[PDB]
Parts: C-alpha cells; structure tokens; sequence
C-alpha cells in the first residue's frame, strides 16, 4: 500500500466524518468505499463488518477502513472487469463490437443515463465512422 | 387507440437503437435481439396456414366476431411472416375492438411486474401481500390482448414444427424462418406491455439476469426510457431465492441490476466453450442446450467506469441528483432533471477532476436527498461554503475536514 495512497484515503475519510473525532458510521463505510474507487457486495461489506470486528456504537476507525482497502483492492482488478464486461457481447472473437450492441448495453447498464448522454459517447467512440468500435479504445477514451 | 399510441412509442425506442445500423426504414422495424430471417414460401402454403389458422380463431373459445376469422388470420400471418410494422400494429389495433385490452387490470393501483424466470406465482403472492398500500402486481399474463395474441402465435409456430421435414432442410431453412418470425413477435409486444409500467416496477430473475432473455432485450430498454421522462422509479431485481425477500417490506424487496453480486447466465451459447465446458462436465451429468451457465462478468463494473469517466455520476445512482454545467457553476436538480427546482455549485477550478471528487463526497456525507441541500455550495481556497439566507463556513481543509 502506497503512502500517496493513504493520503488520499484520509482526505476520504476527513468527510463523512461524524463527531468530527476519526468515527466513520458504519453503514455509510459502504458509501466511502464505493467513493473511493472499490465496489464491495452486500454480503462481502458485512465481511468487513465482521472481519473487523463490530460490537455496537463506533469502531469503525481510520485504521480499520484502510485495512478493507488493501483487501478487498487485492481480490478486484477494475480494468479487466470492465474489459471482461465488454467481452460478453463480442461474439465475434475481434476486439470490437457493433456501435449498435454498444448503445444497447450502454441504456441497460447505464441507469442514471440520458439518451443525448448515450448518443454523445457511440458518437464519440465511432472514431471510424463505420458503426464498429474498440471496446478497449472506448475504455481508453473514458479513462481521460 | 391506445395499442397504436404504446406502439408508436415502442417504433420510436426501436428506431432509436437503430441509429447507428440505420437497418430500419418504413413498415420494417427490427426488433432488438430479434435477427430478422425471411426465406422463400410457395405463396399458396401461406394460405394453408392462413385458413387453419383462421378456423382456429373462431372454433376456440375467444371474444372474435363470428366471420371476422378469415379477416384476422390474413391480416396476422401476412403481419408475422412479412415483418410489416403496420400490419404487426394494425392486427394489434383489430385485436383491441373486440374487447381485448392490451392494459393492467388495476389500472392505477397496479404494481406493473416483470416475470422472467420459473414460478412467478410463488414471487408474485409475497409481493402482493406485502405492498401496505392496496397495491397488487400485474403480468403479461393478466393482459387478456397479450395472452390471446401469444396464443394465435403459439399455433403458427405449431404449424410449421408439426407440418414440415427437418430431414430435407431447404424446408429447415423455411422452419427456422417461421421460427424467426414468431419470435420477434413475442419481442414486440413485450415492448407494449412493458411501455406502460409506471411508478417502482418488480423484476423477477431468480440467478442474476438472463443475457439474451426478453427482460434484457425488449422490456429493461422501455423502462430506461420511461426513467428518463421520470415515469419509472426503482427497477427492482429480484435475482436472489423467495426466502431472502421474506417478512420485508415492498419498498425493501429488490434491488438493481447495476449494483454488485447480481449474477448474468447465458444459454450456453459459444464455438468451443460448450466443450471446454463440455468434457469439464460430461463428467457429472450434462448440459442441455438450454442449460443457463454462470457467466463471472460483473454488470457493476460498466456502472463504475460511469462513476469514473462522467463528473457527479455518483450523486445521480447514490442521491438522485443531476449535476450538469451551467451558465457559469453547476446546476443541480432532482433526477432527471427536467423538473422545476434548480440549486448551484460553483468550484474555483470547474475541470479539476480532484475537485468534482472532494465537493462529491462532501454533499454524500451531508445530505440523503437533493431538498437538504442549501440553494447554493461553493468549493472554494480548500473552503466549502454555502448560502441560504446567511453564509457559513461549514469545513476548512489543512489536510482533513475542520467543520466549522
């Protein structure tokens, strides 16, 4: 766990601060952590909730907080997930996929989407203007 | 007529998935998910399944006029076979003058539901009788026009499996046609049904979404667009076993598909991948064709690129709140968007991707709903402000938060 890391971890965990003392309420470390980059499920959050061990008011520290990030960040790879979740629909065993399949998934998955924010983004991945995109590139373009 | 009115909605939404293919065009739109195959028929076979389908109509038990059957019949196999949007409507609308309603009993107070996998039933009784507010859900079932509809279809597709010979298959490629055609049917007018959920809609999908079923293809595109015109709130899933959402109350039952652990399956469908899992599971019993396969694909993680590649996503899945820029400052509504009340942000430094991040997770910390924000927020010198009658200070930043 990188030093630069932690900083940006306290900065974190200076808001949602309760008390104003180093008390994060527990429900909303769930809220923190989905901020901070990491996804955990309903049942793998009460894994922290246990793992670290809870017994009422409090205890969960700044300590306690970066200690799930370092595991749970170890389990979690961000980029292949999102290349994994483009490859479902390739079908075709070529990196890219209809603008078309794009758009689809793109409504379904995207929930506080708008049409115009759905058409902006195949406009902008249709380098080609061909109606074929690069699910890579199109990652690539929304990690800048 | 109010088929021809969800219709030309459902026309529109096709069409505008449509857009970059630009394959639809006038009477012909496709229907997502549904490949369009026609092949060559001998003309006159049209009219072997045109007079039995017709004596089908009116020697069955259903609310059609006595010598109509010919008319109905012509007008539906035409409509399947040919993949004519206005015939496809046209029978709808023919269908709803004889007393088929294509609409939810309970009007008003009718929970629209969503059932796409194994015993609706058992699902449906809990969640009917756990709304406190004399709400009941409603299926495709409970839709007279619909189920009548799938009936006549059901009988064609009959028609050809029963009539023809795989054996020789230039008539397979006419089956496979037929089989084509009546598929995308069931797909269209799922798109009807699903064009007038209102309010907090049920899903059930037992296992994680199905990739490639009709709530993925036809039914989760109408309820996005629904929730852009703010007609539709919560789409909840529910992918886990009856138990888990027992003794809860209806607001707490579900989830959404978006967020993490919801599983996707797939019909088993690849080259190779059938027998990788083939030989890896020939081992105990077998697959059948139809067996649904546990995808490990995470849904979450194309809901978090959102988070990280759009600024104040987060607000929008997290507070319902929809942060767009403005004259000069953020505009902030309640999702999406289009409705009355408006409050700002101003950032001393708009792009700072940084900056969008800290006055984020600032407004999670402090306010549940867009209505307990002050009427303005400024991130400004590591200060946060916000003006509502008087100024305050309400954090200072010397590498943590100093509120007050």
């Amino acid at each position: 766990l990188t030093e630069e890391q932690i900083a940006e971890f306290k900065e974190a965990f200076s808001l949602f601060d309760k008390d104003g003392d180093g008390t994060i309420t527990t429900k909303e470390l769930g809220t923190v952590m989905r901020s901070l980059g990491q996804n955990p499920t309903e049942a793998e959050l009460q894994d922290m909730i246990n793992e670290v061990d809870a017994d009422g008011n409090g205890t969960i520290d700044f300590p306690e907080f970066l200690t799930m990030m370092a595991r749970k960040m170890k389990d979690t790879d961000s980029e292949e997930e999102i290349r994994e979740a483009f490859r479902v629909f390739d079908k075709d065993g070529n990196g890219y996929i209809s603008a078309a399949e794009l758009r689809h998934v793109m409504t379904n998955l995207g929930e506080k989407l708008t049409d115009e924010e759905v058409d902006q983004m195949i406009r902008e991945a249709d380098i080609d203007g061909d109606g074929q995109v690069n699910y890579e590139e199109f990652v690539q373009m929304m990690t800048a | 007529s109010l088929v021809a009115a969800r219709a030309e909605k459902v026309a529109n939404l096709y069409r505008w998935l449509d857009t970059d293919n630009d394959v639809a065009t006038d009477k012909y739109v496709p229907v997502p998910g549904f490949e369009r195959v026609d092949v060559d028929v001998s003309d006159e076979v049209k009219q072997r399944m045109i007079q039995s389908m017709s004596g089908y109509i009116e020697h069955t038990d259903n609310q059609v006029p006595k010598d109509q059957a010919e008319a109905l019949a012509t007008l539906f196999v035409e409509s399947t076979l040919d993949y004519d949007w206005d015939k496809r409507v046209e029978f709808l609308t023919k269908l709803e003058s004889y007393g088929y309603s294509f609409e939810a009993p309970h009007a008003e107070k009718s929970i629209v539901s969503f059932w796409s996998g194994k015993n609706f039933k058992q699902y449906r009784d809990i969640l009917d009788n756990a709304q406190t507010d004399g709400k009941k859900v409603v299926y495709d079932i409970d839709v007279k026009g619909n189920a009548f509809a799938i009936d006549l279809n059901k009988h064609l597709m009959r028609w050809g499996g029963l009539f023809l010979d795989p054996d020789n298959a230039e008539q397979n490629q006419l089956k496979s046609s037929i089989d084509a055609a009546t598929f995308s049917n069931t797909g269209f007018w799922s798109s009807v049904y699903a064009t007038g959920a209102q309010n907090d809609v049920y899903v059930i999908a037992e296992g994680g979404v199905r990739l490639g079923n009709y709530f993925w293809n036809v039914e989760l595109p109408a309820l996005r667009q629904l929730q852009r015109e703010g007609l539709v709130g919560e789409i909840r899933l529910l992918d886990k076993p009856v138990s888990e959402y027992k003794d809860l109350p209806a607001d707490q039952i579900g989830r959404r598909l978006t967020d993490a652990g919801v599983a996707v399956k797939v019909r088993f469908d690849a080259l190779s991948h059938e027998r990788q899992a083939e030989l890896l599971a020939d081992n105990p019993d077998g697959y059948k064709a139809d067996t649904l396969v546990e995808l490990d694909v995470k849904l979450s993680a194309i809901d978090s690129m959102l988070r990280e590649s759009l600024p104040f996503y987060s607000l929008r899945t997290e507070r319902n709140l929809l942060v767009q820029e403005g004259e000069e400052g953020f505009e902030v509504r309640s999702w999406p968007g289009i409705d009355g009340k408006s409050k700002t942000i101003l950032l001393d430094n708009p792009e700072d991707a940084a900056q969008q991040k800290s006055i984020e997770r600032f407004i999670l910390a402090n306010f549940d709903n867009f209505e307990q924000m002050p009427d303005e927020l400024f991130l400004v010198d590591n200060k946060v402000l916000s003006h509502h009658d008087g100024r305050t200070r309400i954090i200072a930043q010397k590498e943590d938060g100093a509120w007050t």
